[PDB]
């Protein structure tokens, strides 16, 4: 009772959860009650990794003869959806295994395995997070248990993508930490299942084969030591070039091994010879504007940047490659780009000058322009002028992934066009799926999935990198809004993912937020003010702009709401983030308290309300600036911009009545005395009745009332239980 | 000769590559035993060329890749290869293993019996072949010509692992021939004679070569019959306690069989972790009910094995 009481205040010590693993595992009575008490407090923001750690880094001594009802919290922790909880299940299993014996070591390894095998999507994720930590913690420990890992590999047929990239990279990261060069358990059956897998028909055990392989190899790969890799990736090659979709797969599996790793310039540069060769021979054709063949539509050559000479050589071969493929690799473009791409970039220290006329490049493809006159003439053309717009718009997606690190300003002109190019494309795309309805399978594959419309189209999409949001570092015009917004749109998808995909998981998420803090915030705090600046001063202006402004107070909202900034380490990059939001004025002193970043911040973003075009772009105002009080008079200040939403004029659906209730819900919250801001509400809530059944401070109708009665009647209860 | 094979995977199939072949028919052995000593990287290639330079719509080219396909099985396990070419060979093998013919395809698995009655492999590496091998016979459920006829794929798939059943096992490779079986579905009644067999074989082993055996039948279980798996298990093991509580009676052992007991019992305990029904299939086996069989069910052994149990939170009550 004394834990629960001070769970009233957060920040309460330590000593609290050594002594909640105590009292857990004294009798069975008390362990029912611990661990719903566990969750709650989990759920109420506390009892986080930082408490834990102290916890456990003093006390692992007292704690040693705890650990089987430790480890049985971790299970009945492990067995909840909300990850928060297992991960604190799964911290238990960790710092199980950092100090204790070794009896204890085989059953953590034994548990984990078994969530691994038998578990559900988050508990294997999770668990193959832990046991890769495990080899960083104590390696020698770690294959000592090995033969239960292995284990996992008879469960394989079951795993995802991510997983089986996981998995692979565990098993090798031991075989090759016993010894270099030789074979033992591990690494002989690892090599036994991935050969009988690269060997069957059925792509979903290729899959497993290609991944698995392409892992091994990659880390393999830190003359014996090539020559194992090469055939290892020759072996996957010649298994895969069979079927298109499981050559673009081993070219991505590829595409990752090079970016990731790093490896010999000497191996690099071996791999490397086929990658440009075998690139220009499927692919790449020259400028004649007539290309060979019947195809039953203007096919030309379209959309280079025209900068480059008109007469010249190099053009993407799409259309006739793609339409050969129909009637009787053109699917493999892309994948074969990043390859590529990658292949020179890590041979030339990131100059891709050799490439660099791929990014000029035209496709051979019909007008895929508008369907709008074309309209109604449709079954084998809407299909493939849908993919054509797909492909291509894949294609562009990968080119701006190349690019967008490039020095030059021409070169970063050259990027900006194709995000225009992106941006009308994916426009051009849409118009095809509101049109061609679910008849329309893709013809190419995302993230894996499992064996398309509007919903799903988002998901066959290729993955921009983080690098790409450099291109955020320009201002706006009369880069502008569009291609903003296309950006901004594809940043916020990612800090929803990581903050509250494959590349984007595939590394850290500390590195994910240190970039996130440079790349947005001295960047937007000057695209924010052209905004207000716009909102101060049509038809898709504002509707585009006023979208990006939410794109934005999304985006800076989901940065300070990380629930990661609680540790010490990351309060520098808080102070960074804090004080990059501290210039309407100058920086009198460098090492500013915390406090005053917070209000010199909060105040700098105050003032944007009177901008904000519609009801949601204050609710993520509102949102943002609470989140940065919560990193530390504002209380009362967030009400008048709360009266305010509800207040103004402003230009059916839930949405808006789910906002509302947001709002509502931290106006009454953070004011003064409720009574005040309740008799307003009950005086001037009258008005609908008597005058045409709107009102003075608006938004109160037959279906607007019920919304605030219930966060009327709600805070008064707090605050009436309160006292 | 080489090169002028590497212009026929470069113009077209057919004519090209399979006027070349029908030219040689000499010998593929003395070729593949040294072009793989030179440099490995030579042979990989090698076969893709020949093999497809030979399809299956032509049975001048299928009973080519007949002869072929039996020259890389003996190499692989006769001299010693570099195993990163070894598993080259192979990898390619089970790669265009595919669509071998239904009268082809019995003659492959059957040489593999032949080459299970007596020989040294040093690899069972030949025997990666037979999974899928098997599960291409599967595939097809009309009558092949060969012998009388009137067999489909399965059938000849269901005589052909009767036949692995009869034959003796060598006491070196049992270990990969039983984990041939696991890459391979079964009936009922063909996992109870795979699992028997092995069974079978067990009093015949040195202690310590049991305790790798036993999970490599409970892998097998785990599509397969489980109750077997645990009865013969349990009763070797039963049997085995009989002999040395006799000549306590009438240190030396000790050491050896409660050590390995220890050895198995671990495994099928995390066996029952990963896998519950051989769990639930464990408990309903050792069910006491009728009084005369709580005598003849449990045993030292199988009590050991139950209490190991304890450890996995599921059957800790069942088991008390």
């Amino acid at each position: 009772k004394a834990i629960e009481r001070i769970e009233s205040a957060a920040e309460h010590k330590s000593l609290d959860v050594v002594m909640l693993l105590i009292i857990y595992s004294t009798s069975t009575q008390t362990k029912k009650g611990v661990e719903k008490l566990l969750r709650n407090k989990i759920q109420s923001d506390c009892i986080q990794e930082q408490l834990l750690d102290s916890a456990f880094s003093t006390h692992y001594l007292v704690l040693k003869d705890i650990c089987p009802s430790i480890l049985l919290l971790a299970q009945t922790l492990f067995h909840s959806q909300d990850q928060r909880i297992i991960l604190f299940g799964s911290l238990l299993y960790k710092y199980a295994f950092k100090f204790f014996d070794t009896y204890c070591q085989q059953e953590v390894v034994g548990a984990l395995v078994t969530h691994v095998c038998s578990g559900t999507e988050a508990e294997v994720d999770t668990a193959l997070d832990v046991l890769l930590e495990l080899i960083v913690l104590n390696a020698s420990a770690m294959r000592l248990n090995a033969a239960f890992v292995k284990g996992i590999l008879d469960y394989l047929e079951n795993m995802s993508p991510q997983q089986i990239r996981k998995i692979f990279c565990i098993l090798s990261t031991l075989a090759f930490s016993q010894q270099p060069g030789t074979s033992n358990h591990i690494q002989d059956d690892m090599h036994l299942v991935i050969r009988k897998q690269l060997s069957s028909t059925v792509f979903k055990y290729k899959l497993i084969g290609i991944i698995g392989a392409v892992t091994m190899a990659g880390i393999m790969a830190e003359s014996e030591q090539r020559t194992q890799v090469t055939s290892l990736l020759q072996l996957v090659h010649s298994c895969t070039e069979h079927s298109p979709w499981a050559s673009s797969l081993y070219y991505d599996e590829f595409a990752n091994l090079i970016q990731e790793r790093k490896l010999a310039p000497k191996t690099l540069e071996w791999v490397g010879q086929t990658i440009f060769n075998d690139f220009q021979d499927a692919f790449v054709v020259d400028f004649c504007a007539a290309p060979e063949g019947d195809f039953p539509f203007p096919v030309k050559a379209l959309y280079g940047l025209e900068e480059y000479s008109t007469q010249d050589g190099i053009v993407i071969n799409l259309l006739p490659l793609f339409y050969q493929e129909c009637a009787k690799s053109s699917l493999c473009l892309a994948s074969h780009f990043r390859l590529l791409r990658l292949c020179v970039a890590r041979q030339h220290d990131g100059n891709l000058d050799e490439i660099d006329g791929l990014l000029d490049c035209p496709l051979f493809l019909p007008d895929l322009e508008p369907g709008e006159k074309l309209e109604s003439m449709s079954a084998k053309d809407r299909s493939l002028m849908c993919s054509l717009t797909f492909l291509t718009f894949n294609w562009f997606r990968e080119v701006v992934n190349a690019f967008c690190q490039q020095t030059s300003p021409e070169m970063k002109g050259k990027v900006l066009s194709r995000l225009k190019d992106l941006v009308e494309l994916q426009g051009i795309l849409e118009k095809y799926l509101a049109v061609i309805p679910d008849y329309v399978p893709p013809f190419a594959s995302v993230d894996l999935d499992t064996l398309v419309s509007l919903q799903n189209y988002r998901a066959f999409f290729r993955e921009l990198d983080i690098e790409v949001f450099s291109i955020l570092h320009s201002g706006l015009v009369t880069l502008g809004p569009a291609e903003l917004l296309f950006l901004l749109e594809d940043l916020s998808q990612k800090l929803e993912n990581m903050l509250t995909f494959s590349h984007l998981h595939q590394r850290s998420v500390q590195d994910i937020v240190h970039c996130v803090v440079q790349l947005l915030t001295p960047m937007c705090n000057h695209l924010e003010n052209i905004h207000n600046f716009f909102q101060c001063l049509t038809a898709q202006e504002q509707h585009t702009m006023a979208c990006c402004y939410q794109k934005l107070l999304q985006v800076l909202h989901a940065l300070f709401a990380w629930k990661g900034f609680t540790h010490q380490s990351k309060h520098r990059l808080l102070h960074s983030a804090l004080e990059v939001l501290s210039n309407r004025l100058k920086q009198m002193e460098q090492d500013q308290p915390l406090e005053e970043l917070v209000s010199q911040s909060f105040s700098y973003l105050q003032n944007f309300h009177h901008s904000v075009p519609s009801f949601q772009c204050g609710l993520y105002l509102l949102r943002l600036l609470m989140a940065l009080l919560e990193k530390s008079q504002k209380k009362e200040k967030l009400a008048s911009l709360a009266k305010q939403l509800l207040c103004r004029a402003w230009p059916k659906n839930p949405t808006f009545n789910d906002h509302l209730h947001d709002v509502l819900y931290i106006y009454l919250e953070h004011t003064d005395n409720v009574l005040k801001a309740i008799e307003e509400i009950t005086g001037v809530g009258v008005p609908e009745l008597v005058s045409a059944p709107s009102s003075t401070f608006p938004t109160l109708t037959r279906h607007t009332f019920v919304i605030f009665f219930r966060v009327m009647m709600a805070e008064l209860e707090k605050t009436v239980k309160g006292l | 000769m080489d090169l002028k094979i590497l212009s026929l995977a470069t113009d077209k199939t057919t004519d090209k590559l399979q006027e070349f072949l029908q030219t040689l028919k000499d010998d593929d052995l003395a070729s593949l035993l040294q072009n793989q000593a030179v440099k490995g990287r030579a042979v990989g290639t090698l076969l893709r060329a020949v093999l497809k330079g030979s399809p299956c719509s032509e049975e001048d080219g299928a009973l080519r890749r007949y002869k072929i396909y039996s020259c890389c099985i003996q190499l692989v396990e006769s001299g010693d290869l570099q195993q990163d070419v070894a598993s080259e060979i192979i990898g390619l093998l089970m790669l265009e293993v595919h669509h071998f013919p239904g009268p082809l395809l019995v003659d492959l698995a059957s040489d593999f019996v032949g080459a299970v009655r007596e020989d040294r492999l040093v690899n069972g590496k030949s025997l990666e072949l037979l999974p899928i091998i098997l599960t291409a016979l599967a595939t097809k459920k009309e009558v092949l010509a060969c012998g009388k006829g009137d067999l489909n794929g399965e059938e000849y798939k269901r005589q052909l692992i009767d036949t692995l059943c009869s034959v003796r096992w060598p006491q070196r490779y049992m270990i990969q021939l039983t984990s041939v079986f696991k890459d391979v579905c079964l009936t009922p009644e063909e996992m109870n004679l795979v699992v028997a067999k092995v069974l079978t074989m067990f009093s015949k082993l040195n202690l310590q070569e049991i305790p790798p055996l036993v999970y490599q039948l409970l892998v097998l279980s785990s599509k397969g019959s489980r109750r077997s798996v645990l009865d013969g298990i349990i009763a070797f093991f039963r049997e085995l306690d009989k002999q040395h509580r006799e000549e306590q009676s009438s240190t030396a052992p000790a050491d050896e069989l409660y050590h390995v007991e220890g050895t198995v019992i671990l495994h099928i305990v995390f066996a029952i972790k990963l896998d519950c029904e051989l769990g639930r299939e464990l408990l309903k086996h050792l069910k006491a009910g009728q009084q005369g069989d709580p005598s003849k069910c449990l045993c030292p052994f199988s009590i050991a094995l139950l209490l190991s149990l304890t450890r996995i939170q599921r059957f800790e009550e069942q088991v008390f």
